[PDB]
């Protein structure tokens, strides 16, 4: 909720990969309340460019 | 169906009603808890709507052991009450010819 | 003025003993006896510092000071 | 006889009745009854076999 | 290892045929939640603040003294023996009326028994609670969330977490050994002798 | 000879909140009982 | 033209008009920082531009 | 976790709070200093936040 | 019935396919009620992934 929290108000200029299809980069933290729906570069931060 | 046992202890959770209740609920509480529900859905209400099936799925009911052992041997009888005897045509689990 | 506030410390402020305040506040008027000094102690548990009032941090006010 | 009042206990333990009122309370319009039907769709279920 | 559920049952999942189904279902979840606001608390801690001369050695030793100079310390102690000795003796109590049900001896086995359903072990394990809580003189709720589903039949307390990478602890709790359970226990195998 | 029975197990204080956790509700409004009960005695003996 | 989706959806920038939008304000941040507004326009309020 | 200090205490930066305030207060000056948000806010209440 | 009314729930989130002609997954449970109509999946569950 943190992590995409920041990551959805810089959604023009910093774009990463969410895993599951429901979701996006400007999906509200509030939602993101889900361990699977966990963003892949939020995990490994070595796989955002 | 089967006939009526003294009604102990595991003659009231072998019922296949009870087997359908038990895991019907037990599949749609990983329904609730999958990754795909949660767009609508808040970790407090998966909490919430998993607790109110697993109460459900809990409940101390008997219609399973009257669906089991009581009602046939009620309809049985009762066929031979009515004015109308019943009409009856064979049931068929999921073979489609 | 005459009239202050005494404040008893966080730790055992709300938890002491009512017997050990009634020797207290029996040693404090004879303490003012030393001096002639007629303490109007009141241990109503509510505020009084200037003549204004009151009660579980709630303001009261006295409608009968303003007539 | 057929008594609601087992699991309307049951149900009261994470029952909510206050604001968000979506989920729960929607199961329970169409779940206590007291005075809501008599239970004569499942008598009437069995009589159909 | 994400806490995705906190589950603690009434009923374990042994005699109901309901062992090997997931643990989400053979328990009850405990789902509470307090929305904490963050603007509060950046400016909580970030800001409070202490006085110049305070040592927390001198004062929790005067803050913590008149909170246990009362004795209630010892009061939730000397109900879970109560707490206890009440559930051994009514699960004693339902499972001797029943036919071969927990592992319990049976010496009353000889008398007759004919209604053993869940409204007939309700009807035990209340009118055991009822004449426990009189006995000992307590008011509380005694067992009483414990016929919430139903069945006091099949009554074992336990608690478990399902972690989200599918791991579980299920550390259930047994019951102590009893005391006054062995006195009816006893008291139970003289009847028979001297009826 | 004094007598002063006040001491459970571990074994036994487990047992009691597992039905003290039986006997309560599972919602959000009977556990915020138990959240404010340690917080008046958090506020209450503090040095912050 | 993409297909209709049937789950929840949320603001995203892959769009054609989004990209004819962030790439006609990219032009127009190059008009606005090129040099016949440089001599103009005063700095602090090309900046607010 | 600590133990309970044996002298007079004093606000002190050591700790593991501090360190979690000391550096996300690090990152969002970056935030604050970047590319991203320099041509945007004006340089004069950049340092103001 | 049963089986459809889940399976109209997930169309685009279970994207599968359904084998009878000229029909959907956004077809109601209400209209499987002759047996050509039952879907092969349904019949043999190795068909679904």
């Amino acid at each position: 909720k943190v992590f995409m929290a920041l990551a959805n108000l810089l959604a023009q200029p910093e774009p990463i990969a969410i895993g599951v299809p429901g979701m996006h980069q400007t999906t509200p933290a509030s939602q993101f309340s889900h361990p699977g729906v966990w963003p892949p570069g939020f995990l490994n931060p070595q796989l955002i460019n | 169906n089967q006939p009526l046992p003294r009604l102990t202890v595991a003659p009231t959770y072998d019922s296949a009603m009870s087997n359908w209740i038990s895991t019907t609920i037990a599949f749609f509480i990983r329904v609730v808890n999958s990754v795909n529900m949660t767009a609508t859905v808040n970790d407090l209400t998966r909490r919430t709507m998993t607790g109110v099936m697993t109460a459900m799925r809990q409940v101390k009911t008997m219609t399973p052991f009257y669906i089991q052992h009581m009602c046939p041997t009620e309809l049985s009888v009762l066929a031979s009450v009515t004015v109308t005897p019943p009409f009856q045509v064979p049931f068929t689990r999921l073979v489609q010819n | 003025g005459d009239d202050g506030i005494l404040l008893l410390p966080h730790e055992a402020a709300s938890k002491i003993s009512a017997d050990d305040m009634n020797e207290l506040l029996t040693c404090l008027r004879d303490y003012g006896q030393l001096f002639g000094w007629n303490y109007d102690i009141d241990w109503s548990d509510t505020a009084e510092y200037l003549k204004l009032y009151a009660l579980m941090g709630c303001r009261i006010p006295n409608t009968s000071r303003h007539p | 006889v057929l008594d609601p009042t087992v699991l309307t206990n049951a149900i009261t333990t994470i029952s909510e009745s206050t604001t968000q009122t979506i989920s729960p309370i929607s199961e329970i319009l169409r779940l206590l009854q007291p005075m809501g039907n008599d239970y004569a769709a499942f008598w009437k279920c069995i009589a159909s076999w | 290892d994400v806490i995705t559920n906190v589950l603690v049952a009434r009923v374990d999942p042994a005699q109901r045929g309901d062992a090997a189904v997931d643990i989400r279902a053979t328990h009850a979840t405990f789902a509470a939640a307090l929305p904490v606001d963050p603007a509060a608390i950046v400016v909580a801690m970030l800001c409070g603040q202490t006085e110049t001369n305070l040592i927390p050695s001198h004062h929790y030793g005067k803050a913590f003294a008149p909170l246990f100079a009362s004795n209630a310390m010892f009061t939730r102690n000397q109900r879970a023996v109560i707490t206890r000795e009440a559930f051994v003796c009514a699960r004693s109590a339902v499972a001797q009326c029943q036919d071969a049900g927990f592992l319990v001896p049976r010496p009353l086995d000889a008398l007759r028994q004919f209604d053993v359903t869940s409204a007939a072990a309700a009807e035990i394990m209340h009118a055991v609670n009822d004449a426990f809580k009189t006995a000992f003189d307590l008011d509380g709720a005694l067992l009483d969330g414990l016929a919430l589903y139903g069945d006091p039949r099949i009554a074992d307390l336990s608690a478990a977490y399902l972690q989200y990478g599918g791991n579980v602890v299920r550390e259930h709790v047994p019951p102590g050994p009893s005391h006054i359970h062995r006195a009816l226990q006893q008291v139970e195998s003289t009847f028979m002798a001297e009826m | 000879t004094i007598l002063c029975p006040w001491f459970a197990s571990s074994e036994d204080l487990r047992l009691q909140q597992v039905m003290h956790l039986v006997n309560i509700s599972s919602n959000t409004a009977a556990a915020l009982p138990l959240v404010e009960a340690l917080s008046t005695l958090l506020r209450s003996v503090t040095p912050l």
